[PDB]
């Protein structure tokens, strides 16, 4: 069943990223805001700044130096100013880029290499598994988790009163499905017999606030009885 | 300058625009008339 | 902190406003501040998109149960104050009360407001007090809070029955130690400084680039 | 077809009182979407979906089921 | 701002949603859980310990 399952979905996803184009924006716009910080660089080389032509062999092929001098340096200021705010985005983006490469250096480190005990760090759920794939100017990880899909409601107690001593569950929780007494595991619904086994004792039933009284199992009884 | 589409079409350079909202112009209320006010002088200065 | 105040400067207005001779000679530099403006409906969005991404993390919305019964554990000062206009709880009532233009800046509402982010606080408070850990990893399965605790010690690597034979004392220091932060909290507002100081930055600049404006 | 909210002044979409998910962001929590014959219509952005949970302090829903999801995530 | 947004729902997703296992990231001592709380342009975490 989970092979199955994990087959399936492994499907639904590929479905859905040949299917989805916009499950690739959040790396698209980067390249695009990119281009479009190139393109306004290229825009500004379009800008007079108060001089008498844009095109810079106009300038030199009209004016005599004393004057050709004063329209490059108002040019001159003009680019070198747009060309430092350039650089000041690039520098600003590239250090977003960087912080999100460290947090994507982290996910690979503990998610791929190892197992992750972080919740929602590896995707919605009980954390799995993980697998990286490789993307122009990305990453994309599969994040393979563990989610409850049905549940059930059953009677609980914090503790079992058998012969008078407090009883708590070793692993797992008491449940009752009405009429008889379980302990199970607390991730999943397995039914088990109370036994010595299962719980440990601790105090009384004079302690715990809630404790039921039931009888708990020895395996010791019926091996020495014969 | 047609509508509230062709502007945002020519702020985005683009004659597709993707679904979201595009700030595309400002508005501001233009004054109607002109108002001036003087004090009452009542001296001509002899410039002359 | 999470957001900043969403600040929008025209440019054409702040360099050449009501003026057309300014603004044709502005033309002649281009898209800087037609560029500027992109730059801060960034930050606009990403302000938006940094709230939604930390209080927009739950899929459904979770309420306490009429019974207020957590095993001696009192949570009215974090719960929702019914009684308020706004949803929100008395602690943050006293957070919101102890913190502290026409020339083309305007100051955009945030998308979330207070009221969401107060409904959002309370549906992740029930649903980590009522459910533990299972509503953030799937759907919400009702656990009793004592037992609830007890799960949190066994994550720490105490026994469950020490918890058990301590559970009213525990439940009297937790109410003590939520009534020295109510007291801690009202007494001081120095302890929110790290986000008024940020407004007061903020502030701060809007009022240098006003001040900008009256130099020659 | 004008409706005066916190976010400014908004006309072309039609006020409903029933509230949805935030398709295209407006603001204050107001939200715009193409819905029915069909028509951008502003709404109130819902906060998810209201759920109640059975607590008390004797019952405990446990799952007798699972799944085994997988999650993309691009960066 | 972006930073400490990043780091504020990160501590939101592994503390109050969950029990994380490292010290001083859920304040002093042994974590147990954490409630948060809006508050204006920021969150206030109640870490139990
Ligand atoms: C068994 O547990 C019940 C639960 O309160 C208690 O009243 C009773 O005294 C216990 N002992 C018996 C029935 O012998
Ligand atoms: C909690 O404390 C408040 C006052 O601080 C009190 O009115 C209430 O009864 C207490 N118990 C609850 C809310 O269960
Ligand atoms: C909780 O335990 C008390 C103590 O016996 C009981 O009276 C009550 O019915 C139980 N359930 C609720 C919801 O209080
Ligand atoms: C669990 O749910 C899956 C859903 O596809 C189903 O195939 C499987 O048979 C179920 N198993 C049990 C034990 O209910």
């Amino acid at each position: 069943l989970i092979a199955n399952q994990f087959n399936s979905a492994i499907g639904k996803i590929q479905d859905s990223l040949s299917s989805t184009a916009s499950a690739l924006g959040k790396l698209q716009d980067v390249v695009n805001q990119n281009a479009q910080a190139l393109n306004t660089l290229v825009k500004q080389l379009s800008s007079n700044f108060g001089a008498i032509s844009s095109v810079l062999n106009d300038i030199l092929s009209r004016l005599d130096p004393p004057e050709a001098e004063v329209q490059i340096d108002r040019l001159i200021t003009g680019r070198l100013q747009s060309l430092q705010t350039y650089v000041t985005q690039q520098l600003i983006r590239a250090a977003e880029i960087r912080a999100s490469a460290n947090l994507a250096a982290t996910k690979m480190s503990e998610c791929v290499l190892g197992q992750s005990k972080r919740v929602d760090f590896c995707g919605k759920g009980y954390h799995l598994m993980s697998f990286p794939q490789s993307a122009p100017h990305g990453v994309v990880f599969l994040h393979v988790t563990y989610v409850p899909a049905q549940e059930k409601n059953f009677t609980t107690a914090p503790a079992i009163c058998h012969d008078g001593k407090a009883h708590f569950p070793r692993e797992g929780v008491f449940v009752s499905n009405g009429t008889h007494w379980f302990v199970t595991q607390r991730n999943f619904y397995e039914p088990q017999i109370i036994t010595t086994d299962n719980t440990f004792v601790s105090g009384n039933c004079d302690v715990v606030i809630g404790i039921v009284n039931n009888t708990v199992y020895d395996p010791l009884q019926p091996e020495l009885d014969s | 300058a047609l509508d509230p589409l062709s502007e945002t079409k020519c702020t985005l350079k683009s004659f597709t625009v993707e679904k979201g909202i595009y700030q595309t112009s400002n508005f501001r209320v233009q004054p109607t008339e002109s108002i001036v006010r003087f004090p009452n002088i009542t001296n001509l200065c002899p410039f002359g | 902190p999470v957001s900043m105040t969403k600040t929008s400067v025209d440019c054409t207005m702040y360099i050449c406003g009501d003026s057309t001779e300014c603004s044709n000679l502005l033309l002649q530099y281009g898209s800087f501040c037609t560029q500027l403006n992109r730059a801060l409906t960034g930050i606009a969005v990403e302000q938006d998109k940094n709230t939604q991404e930390v209080f927009a993390q739950v899929k459904q919305i979770y309420k306490t149960p009429p019974i207020k019964d957590f095993g001696g554990f009192n949570f009215s000062q974090i719960l929702p104050d019914p009684s308020k206009p706004s949803k929100r709880s008395f602690i943050e009532d006293l957070l919101f009360n102890k913190v502290t233009k026409f020339n083309g800046l305007t100051v955009l509402p945030p998308l979330l407001t207070d009221e969401m982010i107060a409904q959002y606080t309370s549906a992740l408070l029930a649903g980590t007090i009522t459910s533990g850990w299972t509503f953030g990893a799937g759907a919400a399965l009702q656990i009793p809070f004592a037992m609830q605790m007890a799960y949190r010690f066994n994550g720490i690597g105490v026994t469950q029955n020490v918890l058990y034979e301590n559970q009213k004392l525990i439940a009297n220091q937790f109410n003590s130690a939520i009534g020295k932060i109510q007291d801690s909290l009202s007494s001081t507002a120095s302890a929110l400084g790290k986000l008024q100081d940020v407004v007061n930055q903020n502030a701060q600049a809007l009022n240098t680039l006003v001040k900008q404006l009256s130099s020659n | 077809n004008v409706f005066q909210t916190r976010a400014g002044c908004l006309i072309g979409a039609e006020h409903v009182n029933n509230s949805y998910e935030c398709d295209i962001p407006i603001g204050a929590g107001i939200c715009a979407s193409y819905q029915t014959s069909q028509s951008i219509i502003a709404y109130t952005m819902s906060l998810g979906a209201e759920n109640s949970v059975a607590y008390s302090n004797n019952s405990i829903a446990i799952p007798t089921n699972f799944t085994i999801s997988v999650t993309t995530e691009i960066l």
